[PDB]
């Protein structure tokens, strides 16, 4: 049913924020100052 | 690093009354089906961070 859907969003919205925000972080640190740490 | 101590519920059965106030955790429920406490397709906590 189309209900169970946003329902499933929402769950999505908030999880993927957060984890596409440290993801897209690192890679900032990596692009300004290179180590290989 | 990120502060995870700060939650709000995201999902609940019904707005609440002026004043009133929930810290219940019991899980939530998707679509018609049992999901005795387990998360999984259509139903999951209710808290997030
Ligand atoms: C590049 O960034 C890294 C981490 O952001 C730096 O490495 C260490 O960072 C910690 C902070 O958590 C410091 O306490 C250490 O002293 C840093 N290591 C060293 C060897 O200084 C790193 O310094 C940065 N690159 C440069 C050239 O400063």
């Amino acid at each position: 049913i189309e209900e169970q859907a946003k329902t499933f969003l929402d769950k999505f919205n908030h999880e993927a924020e957060d984890l596409f925000y440290q993801s897209s972080l690192a890679s900032w640190n990596y692009n300004t100052n290179i180590t290989e740490e | 690093g990120g502060n995870y101590n700060y939650l709000y519920r995201l999902f609940r059965k019904s707005n609440l009354k002026p004043f009133e106030r929930d810290i219940s955790t019991e899980i939530y429920q998707a679509g018609s089906t049992p999901c005795n406490g387990v998360e999984g397709f259509n139903c999951y906590f209710p808290l997030q961070s």
